[PDB]
């Protein structure tokens, strides 16, 4: 859930490991057909940004 | 306004696969006809077996050619599916249990570029 | 499951027969099962060095 | 060098048994269209075919305890839906394997009609099924 | 493991008797529609189920002394009027109960046939009752 | 039960065989001490687990 | 639950009989006055009632011996004078009592229509009357 | 995959009933306003849209003991006053839900006509309407 702001100048952040939870989850369900991440430009870096990506790839060839 | 221009795939100098709509296209008809087979999965291995699935598979394929989703004048042409001893399976697999149902589709790719030509009219 | 299950078998024999397998049969008065199986998950379930195998009940769409 | 013989197949329908009494209708049929321009010296038309037309199936069985299913399945009819369903039948051989099979696409049931009954008949209780279907592919190889 | 057989049977019709010699009529039946558009790479059309029908059901039984029942149920007629019943009719086993049941809604009576009269008409006079209803259901658990 | 589909075999001669007798089943001594011998054999189907399907892209 | 059907009815009009073959013309009808002012948004017209009409009513009967009061009735036209009627018309019920009933005010006849006569002509000879009135109210309670 | 059937619609128009045997006139029309110069190299006009035109709406059910609606409504037409009314019809489906609306505007009666009777008229007595109205605009979503 939505964290709070340290001050005005100081917003919230990403969690990367929060998102790769989700993934693992989702991959027990068989109804998607779409993955989609709406946070994920919001994260620190860009290596965890492609590294989220990678992850999503490789789910979709393993099933 | 604002238009989505371009409808390729990550892999886009693959002959196969650079369209999205194939991919996509071949996604949908793996899932539908993996669905109606499972209503076979503990039948006796056999021809009585063999023909049922295959009857099934064909009937999915003919309606998806009327509604224009596949290439041909006639299904002849559009799609063949093939399952026997012999042809896809050997002895070894009707000892292991297994099934083997070979499919392959006739797919429709779309054109990307157009080319004006202009001159001045004359005898 | 186990009531469900001796429920199922009756069934079987009655429509099929006691040589058909008491498999692929929806089960009565079931909303889900407590705990969801992915297909990769049960592959130690069906076969395994000891021979101790374990059925399993799923969840499938539209089924 | 000798003949099928007509008494030993199976049908499948979706349903509990594939034995029935009787089995007709698998037939397949084309339109003509006829033609003659005035200055022919031949006083009869040529001819092409036009659209095509496939007949109904009519399916026999005896009735037996506790099995309802041509009630059934006629009464998943709702307005304009019903279960349609793909239909195989096959004539077999001295393994039971089939050799002639009759692919059946989109059926489902336009009438169910059961027995007469008489207090002299001494005879077996038949009731039977007629079919509405989209098309008819033979296979024999 | 044996199919069931056609002579043992009951009608319970609001008469005094159950007893007759032939029951026929008990049909269901569904109208189709069909269509094309010119576009299609079929050239034959798609068919779905259209409005319902049913057919008017036959009673036959022998005539006797002081029985005037299928009169006396005619004659309930008055413009637009009539007595309507509920019929029940069953196939019976071995200790007379019912197998099978069918369940007809609203009849009353379309017409009454009498006997003919011969000379040398060495058999018996036999009455029949012709019924028009409003649906049909099949039972059989 | 071959005649219901329970047995394998494409006449009861392959679904089962009966066996009973001195000399084949008995000896002299299950004579004498009141004993019978039969040897009985079932031909009996097992099930498929596994479909595999296999797509590809057709062409000439 | 039922309609009430169209063959049981009688009609008053003055005569010695109230046995009829046919009736017709039973009918209202009310004007259209339309407007549009040329700054209204819409293209099209608002409508409001008009004028009111009736039309005329037709009886229909067989000729019987002795019988002459079509004529008789026509005959009592004397330049702009005649005898008006009140002509009653009712829809009955199997009591042979009034359902709907039709009234109609100030009623005279336009016309009266005699048969044609044929050599091979094997049917009743019919006579026709057409009515003229000046209003229709209609009660169904 | 399939197109609609006709036969299953109801009908709101603030009476006590919604069952109709008949329903027609839902119709859409506009005028051509055409126009060609003297020097076009064309022998033909150009065409644009004029004003706009709605058909009158035909309703038909039959009689009833005890419903007087069509005449009631009629029977509020003043001079130039009337009750209006929005009607509004609707095709539905299996669950006896709304798949295709037709909304009309401001609708009132021009005319209620009565049924015919005759000796041997073995049918159902029918009565119908014909409504003005200012306005159809057709849902399907």
């Amino acid at each position: 859930v939505y964290d709070d702001w340290s001050d005005s100048e100081t917003p919230p952040t990403i969690n990367f490991s929060d998102l790769e939870s989700g993934l693992a989850v989702i991959r027990k369900e068989d109804e998607p057909t779409l993955l989609l991440f709406p946070d994920a430009t919001n994260l620190p870096t860009d290596d965890e940004f492609y590294s989220l990506y990678n992850s999503a790839l490789m789910q979709c060839n393993d099933l | 306004g604002t238009l989505v221009w371009g409808a390729r795939t990550l892999a886009g100098n693959d002959n196969e696969w650079r369209y999205i709509s194939v991919r996509r296209f071949f996604n949908m008809a793996e899932e539908s006809i993996k669905k109606a087979t499972e209503q076979f999965v503990f039948e006796p291995n056999d021809g009585n077996t063999w023909v049922r699935v295959r009857a099934m598979i064909e009937n999915f394929l003919i309606l998806q050619w009327r509604a224009g989703a596949l290439a041909g004048a006639k299904p002849e042409h559009a799609f063949y599916v093939k399952v026997g001893l012999g042809q896809t399976m050997t002895a070894q697999d009707i000892l292991e249990g297994n099934m083997n149902v070979e499919i392959g589709l006739a797919v429709v790719r779309p054109a990307e570029f157009i080319i004006l030509k202009f001159s001045h009219k004359m005898q | 499951p186990s009531s469900s299950m001796a429920g199922a078998y009756a069934r079987v024999d009655n429509d099929r027969g006691v040589w058909k397998s008491p498999a692929n049969i929806g089960l009565n008065y079931v909303s889900k099962p407590s705990v969801t199986v992915s297909h990769e998950e049960q592959e130690s379930m069906n076969v395994h060095g000891t021979g101790k195998s374990v059925n399993a009940i799923r969840s499938f769409v539209g089924k | 060098s000798y003949p099928l013989s007509k008494f030993h197949f199976s049908v499948e329908w979706g349903g509990t048994k594939i034995g029935f009494t009787e089995v007709s209708g698998l037939d397949l049929e084309t339109e003509i269209i006829e033609y003659r321009h005035g200055a022919s010296p031949e006083y009869s038309k040529i001819k092409m075919p036009g659209m095509q037309k496939f007949s109904n199936i009519t399916l026999k069985r005896g009735t037996f305890k506790s099995d309802n299913e041509y009630f059934q399945w006629y009464n998943t009819i709702n307005l304009n839906k019903v279960e349609r369903r793909d239909l195989t039948i096959s004539l077999l051989n001295e393994e039971h394997e089939p050799v002639v099979t009759w692919k059946v696409k989109n059926a489902w049931p336009l009438k169910v009609q059961s027995t007469d009954l008489k207090g002299d008949g001494n005879e077996v209780a038949i009731e039977s099924m007629e079919l509405a279907h989209e098309g008819l592919v033979i296979q024999n190889e």
